[PDB]
């Protein structure tokens, strides 16, 4: 499974 | 990538993962051919078979990547897109006829060690590379076996198919936008794409010029690494008057 | 790009990768 990524790219 | 090995650090720094935002997983692969765009197979984006119609604030894409699953922290780095564009005459009914799109990124990506562009191929370099019997290379995280995910981006080097050989090998309708790479059952090696290495390239190193080019791109194939089948890879060169036309209109 | 398709740990370097002299041969 995937490690999350930083928020920054999800906003 | 079926009967392939790890890839070496930075050995495809062009390679992109396509990645859904939510949930969050691999959609694709795809190449970067620019600061600005990255190129990959229509059906990662579009397929109504399988109720696929992504917009662009559904995706990223990640660049510099080895790791599957790891965020590679200063190494690795995530666009937003800015704009999809899939080829007008992607054939999604039938046969998956010009699979081919375009993604323009929100911002330039910064090159580095692990991030760099390749090459697209000229009318003389595809003339000269594309034979049978000429092997080409293709990357990707999708599966391990037909019927499971790789810790590392995978890696396997395939000779291009005789276009009958191609058509003789399967029912689905062949096209000129399309070509045609494995080994034969009775050459005793082996190696395909599989599901989750769409959209990544297939490409070639220039003996006259060491450079790579991409001129493929994972497209379909039935199952994986069958013995009598082939992968099936988009002509990036046939394509790529609408390239220049979307990157000179869009740039 | 001028510098399309050389890789800055491979031809950049002249280094080679392990199966790229692979693809060489086959170009016969
Ligand atoms: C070498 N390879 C092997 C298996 C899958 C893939 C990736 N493409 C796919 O999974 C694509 C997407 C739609 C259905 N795909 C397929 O490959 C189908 N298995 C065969 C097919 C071809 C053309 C039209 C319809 C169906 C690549
Ligand atoms: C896919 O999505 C677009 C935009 O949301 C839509 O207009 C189109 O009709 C959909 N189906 C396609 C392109 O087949
Ligand atoms: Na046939
Ligand atoms: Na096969």
């Amino acid at each position: 499974d995937f490690e999350e990524i930083p928020e920054e790219y999800l906003q | 990538i079926v009967e392939g090995s790890d890839a070496e650090i930075g050995m495809s720094p062009w390679q992109v993962m396509l990645f859904r935002k939510s949930p969050q997983e691999l959609l694709c692969g795809a190449s970067l051919i620019s600061d600005r765009w990255v190129l990959t197979a229509a059906h990662c984006l579009l397929y109504p078979p399988w109720d696929k119609n992504f917009t662009e604030n559904d995706l990223l894409v990640r660049i510099g990547k080895h790791s599957r699953t790891r965020y590679e922290r200063n190494i690795e780095k995530i666009s937003m897109l800015e704009k999809i564009y899939i080829h007008p005459r992607y054939n999604w009914r039938e046969n998956l006829d010009r699979d081919i799109a375009l993604m323009k990124l929100k911002k330039p990506v910064a090159f580095s060690d692990y991030i760099h562009p390749v090459c697209l191929p000229d009318r003389e370099t595809a003339a000269s590379l594309l034979q049978a019997g000429y092997k080409g290379r293709v990357t990707g995280w999708g599966n391990l076996k037909e019927t499971g995910q790789p810790s590392v981006l995978q890696v396997v080097n395939l000779p291009i198919v005789e276009r009958p050989v191609c058509k003789d090998s399967t029912r689905i309708r062949i096209t000129d936008n399309m070509f045609c790479a494995g080994y034969k059952p009775d050459e005793g090696k082996r190696g395909d794409a599989c599901e989750g290495d769409s959209g990544g390239p297939f490409v070639m190193k220039s003996p006259f010029n060491n450079r790579w080019y991409q001129m493929g791109i994972v497209s379909w194939g039935e199952g994986c690494d069958r013995d009598g089948k082939y992968g099936f890879y988009t002509h990036v060169f046939r394509l790529k008057k609408w390239i220049q036309k979307v990157i000179d209109q869009f740039g | 790009e001028a510098d399309c398709g050389l890789r800055p740990l491979f031809e950049k370097k002249s280094l080679e990768d392990k199966t790229e002299r692979e693809l060489l041969e086959s170009y016969i």
